[PDB]
């Protein structure tokens, strides 16, 4: 190539390393805040589920313990995706996993309905013609508890109504900063639970199967945060790790430029003086 | 020569269509190179999957190639040259891995490959 | 000069181990400034405690810079230097403040100064 064509290359990839560079320094910062979110969440999920360990299995039955609800019919499906692109194999990993067990489990677009959050989910799906009852889009880079309050309190009514006969979730769950691992959780019926003491309650009982109907629907906000802080978690470090790979992948092509520019210029200082000294020994 | 009224059009529309999807790809490089095929399209990431084993399907063990590798060569006719490339370009082999393409004769050959290994 | 055949054995394995100290000492600043000192490893931390004491025992204090200072020049034989970074590599120091290593010369020197600190 020529002398100006690669000092624009040059320029071009120097940019670029610097915006990613900045974007990786932030994604880290952000990963470290939502890991620490994640560690606040534990006490009131142990507790939680230490108390419904206990209660619902205390001689009784609802629609949620049971083993089959009413007679199997469409299985519902949420899965959590980011919102921004960026992030690496995040999204298609999940989304890939999804496709698969729809088209392979079901192969009728009548027995089954999907929830998403974020956006590429949601587009991913409206590229196909799959049918999405609920989404939800723009949220914080940390959550609070309010922020899928609604969206969560929905999705349990749909199975609350007989709408849905079961809920499967899918995510990424965060195990390393380069590596993060597709789950899938079945959530309701709920179907399983700890194997604790069972009797240590001590509730001031109202009525012993009418808490039930209170605790299960508070139980449920598993799919609240359970799933959400590992899936922001993994989200900012695969945003971190994809963000290092380009900066160095546009550093190593920032190197080879260099030389090549290198050369060029070394040619072309030759060739000058050469056609000079020609020009100049002709008379 | 390449010209439909003396190769034939089918021939010459293999031709066409693998040099445009090679095309393509060669077009994809910088991107591919800066940051991967994880913001590539979906009709993008495909062109790349095709691209990459019509391109390795390219490659032939030759007779006089016997000195340095044990592997024979392979003498390949104009027509079986032309299915295979239609038949890659139709989708037929998508999920075979791109390396049962490398150095073979016949699309049978790549075939019989893979099989030797996980299939 | 830096091989085997001619330094010697100890020298060269000395050697190798302080810059792949200074390296791995290197290669954290970046996390360090993001997150913080308290967000290392322990392994990381002993790193970060060792080589913030060779990077200071590399300096040195010269006879020409004694009519800005005051400070008397050193010279430091090679089998010196050999053991005291030897030393500081084994922990046999990790517990004197850094700033002893700072413009000192011998190994018995930093331990002079920290003691004159207190």
């Amino acid at each position: 190539a020529s002398l100006r064509d690669i000092k624009t290359r040059i320029n071009a990839t120097k940019k670029t390393s610097q915006i990613t560079k900045a974007m990786e320094m932030v994604s880290t910062s952000k990963l470290n805040r939502a890991e620490q979110n994640a560690k606040s969440f534990v006490p009131y999920m142990e507790k939680i589920q230490e108390v419904v360990a206990n209660v619902a299995l205390g001689a009784g039955g609802a629609s949620h313990p049971m083993l089959v609800s009413r007679p199997v019919k469409k299985t519902g499906y949420l899965v959590i995706t980011s919102d921004r692109g960026l992030a690496g194999a995040y999204n298609s990993n999940v989304l890939r996993l999804v496709y698969q067990t729809i088209q392979k489990r079901h192969a009728s677009p009548d027995e089954y309905a999907i929830i998403v959050i974020g956006r590429v989910g949601l587009s991913f799906f409206r590229k196909r013609n799959m049918p999405v009852i609920l989404d939800i889009t723009r949220l914080p880079d940390q959550p609070s508890f309010a922020d899928i309050k609604e969206i969560a309190r929905k999705t349990v009514g749909l199975f609350a109504d007989g709408t849905f006969d079961e809920l499967y979730m899918y995510y990424n769950h965060y195990v390393s900063a380069i590596q993060q691992e597709v789950t899938e959780r079945k959530l309701l019926p709920l179907t399983d639970l700890a194997e604790n003491k069972q009797r240590t309650v001590y509730e001031f009982e109202p009525s012993q199967e009418e808490i039930l109907d209170v605790l299960l629907p508070q139980y449920a906000e598993s799919l609240i945060y359970g799933a959400l802080l590992d899936a922001k978690a993994s989200e900012h470090a695969a945003r971190m790790t994809a963000m290092k790979n380009a900066t160095d992948n546009a550093n190593e092509l920032i190197r080879t430029l260099t030389l090549s520019y290198n050369r060029a210029r070394q040619a072309a200082i030759t060739q000058e003086i050469t056609e000079i000294v020609a020009g100049a020994n002709a008379l | 020569a390449l010209a439909p009224e003396i190769v034939g059009e089918e021939h010459y529309q293999v031709a066409r269509k693998v040099q445009q999807t090679l095309q393509r790809y060669k077009e994809l490089q910088d991107i591919i190179a800066i940051l991967g095929m994880d913001e590539l399209s979906d009709e993008d990431k495909l062109v790349v999957h095709r691209a990459r084993r019509i391109q390795f399907f390219l490659s032939q063990n030759f007779h006089v190639a016997e000195q340095f590798t044990g592997q024979p060569g392979s003498y390949v006719p104009v027509k079986e040259t032309v299915r295979g490339f239609k038949e890659i370009l139709e989708g037929k082999y998508d999920h075979l891995p791109e390396d049962a393409f490398r150095l073979v004769g016949r699309i049978e050959e790549v075939v019989e490959k893979a099989k030797a290994m996980g299939v």
